[PDB]
């Protein structure tokens, strides 16, 4: 995908000035690298197995 | 008649913001000049913005 850091400049450049202290959380959690939740647990792999 | 005070004073206010330049006794006509509270809200919405 795009890099995070220009969509940090695009979303604060989009903010207006009353918008922009509110809005750092959500930009912030939008450029926050993806962590991969915990999935589903299965059994044993068939190479486990 | 509780409203007298209020259309004279806005025929007055009226004729205020229109208000005419004089060269000396005569009158300049096509004189267009930026007032001190106009200029200093050009100021602060420039300065605001260059904050923001």
């Amino acid at each position: 995908e795009g890099n995070s850091v220009a969509g940090i400049i695009k979303s604060v450049n989009e903010t207006s000035g009353a918008n922009l202290l509110s809005s750092l959380k959500t930009i912030k959690a939008q450029a926050a690298p993806i962590y991969p939740a915990a999935a589903s647990s299965t059994g044993y792999s068939t190479q486990a197995k | 008649a509780k409203n007298a005070s209020e259309v004279s004073e806005l025929l007055a206010k009226s004729l205020a913001e229109k208000a005419v330049v004089t060269e000396g006794g005569k009158v300049v006509e096509g004189f267009s000049y930026v007032s001190k509270a106009v200029a200093a809200k050009v100021i602060a919405t420039r300065r605001a913005e260059v904050h923001e």
